[PDB]
């Protein structure tokens, strides 16, 4: 039962606060160190900010300084993090981890023990965005001598600037099923997601065989449907 | 830009034993203790070694840490498939007086063949232009291990700015898939002669190109 549960993340605007909690069990708390460690999807670890067991020494990043506060309260087995003047560069998971022990051994001697981030909570999820629900706009992505090589040629349909997922994509309702593929969206910094489904195909058929995608977004309830051929 | 410096990807088969270094300066690691973190898919980091060569208590023996000088390496033998994580070292800085993580090493205990990438590039639409807006659309394929490093070029010159990549998810015939997208202005489009997708897979490169005189 040795436990960190964060709370307080959610969805804000740009500009908006944000204060996240940190409840800790089954450890003396107030005898602790702690950090906040945040991670943007898919990418690295970033170290927020520390507080000794007392709450009189504090470090942080420079890039929240002005901006987060990191304050405890030991009474209440609680540590904070106050988020003011929240952008999209903020939005993340935020952990909280535990580190320094501080202890009075059998003699009554101050010791003290750094383990790292040896206790870690689950995380809370920050999202820093205005977004909502948006049918995506569809360009087509021609094929060319670059997405070309030999008898094989690549076309397809770029979706862009939808809120929220999913989207799914058909080639001409469904009937091309061999060589499809879709990718992935990409959760973009404003919030909204976009993605590309292509299609490999015969060069020699892009003069002939017409190539739609169908495009269905069912959140905004949008469909689209565009033809994809080679650019004069 | 991280303080500390990881590979992004490791591999070794089931069985083997793999290193992962961490490199810094005598601010960081030279001088300071390093620690190490496991992060499995969709969890939070545990931590796996501390004072540079410590287990926690759970943490088997297979995971040591050592240290020389200004790097550090975490090993792990008796590779299983329940190892497949991304992997973090870590360390006070005290010169910024921070907490400073490496950028994470992706591990994969190898399932089937290597397998290099399919790149394709595309340039923004003429209908996309009409919209006032300008994407490039790098795709990126058939890759194993599920790691790539992708670099975008403005005649040769790096270009950071509106760079937006995924992470690297399979597709149903069990290799990865990822794209990046180069967001422009129409002029900045226009204005140079050629920009580039570059693609980094497993010590081979890929770089397609794109111009709008085409």
């Amino acid at each position: 039962q040795v436990q960190l549960v964060e709370s307080g993340g959610g969805v804000v605007q740009p500009g908006r606060s944000l204060r996240l909690s940190c409840a800790a069990s089954g450890f003396t708390f107030s005898s602790f160190g702690m950090h906040w460690v945040r991670q943007a999807p898919g990418k690295g670890l970033e170290w927020v900010a520390v507080i000794s067991f007392d709450g009189s020494i504090k470090y942080s990043v420079d890039s929240v300084k002005g901006r987060f506060t990191i304050s405890r309260d030991n009474s209440k087995n609680t540590l904070f993090l106050q988020m003011n003047s929240l952008r999209a560069e903020d939005t993340a998971v935020y952990y909280c981890a535990r580190d320094r022990l501080n202890y009075y051994d059998s003699s009554g001697y101050y010791h003290y023990k750094y383990y790292g981030m040896a206790v870690w909570g689950q995380g809370t999820t920050v999202t820093v965005s205005s977004a909502s629900t948006k049918g995506p706009s569809v360009f087509p992505l021609a094929p060319s001598s670059k997405s070309t090589s030999g008898g094989t040629a690549a076309l397809g349909c770029l979706v862009k600037d939808y809120f929220p997922e999913p989207v799914t994509v058909s080639w001409n309702s469904g009937a091309l099923t061999s060589g499809v593929h879709t990718f992935p969206a990409v959760l973009q910094s404003s919030g909204l997601y976009s993605l590309s489904s292509v299609v490999t195909v015969p060069s020699s058929s892009l003069g002939t065989q017409t190539y739609i995608c169908n495009v269905n977004h069912k959140p905004s309830n949008t469909k689209v449907d565009k033809k994809v051929e080679p650019k004069s | 830009q991280s303080v500390l410096t990881q590979p992004p990807s490791v591999s070794a088969a089931p069985g083997q034993k793999v290193t992962i270094s961490c490199s810094g300066s005598s601010s960081n690691i030279g001088n300071n203790y390093v620690s190490w973190y496991q992060q499995l898919p969709g969890t939070a980091p545990k931590l796996l070694i501390y004072d540079n060569n410590k287990r926690p208590s759970g943490i088997p023996d297979r995971f040591s840490g050592s240290k020389s000088g200004t790097s550090t390496t975490l090993g792990i033998t008796g590779l299983q498939t329940g190892d497949e994580a991304d992997y973090y070292c870590g360390t006070w800085d005290s010169r910024l007086s921070a907490v400073v993580f490496g950028g994470g090493t992706k591990l994969t205990v190898l399932g089937q063949p290597k397998a290099n990438p399919t790149v394709t590039l595309f340039p923004p639409s003429s209908e996309e232009l009409q919209a006032n807006k300008a994407t490039l659309v790098c795709l990126i394929s058939d890759f194993y291990p599920g790691a790539v490093t992708v670099a975008w070029k403005a005649d040769g010159s790096p270009v950071k700015a509106g760079v937006e990549t995924t992470k690297p998810s399979k597709q149903s015939n069990n290799k990865y898939a990822a794209s990046s997208y180069l967001s422009l202005t129409p002029e900045q489009w226009k204005s140079h002669r050629s920009y580039s997708c570059q693609v980094t897979h497993e010590g081979s490169t890929v770089e397609k190109t794109v111009a709008p005189t085409e």
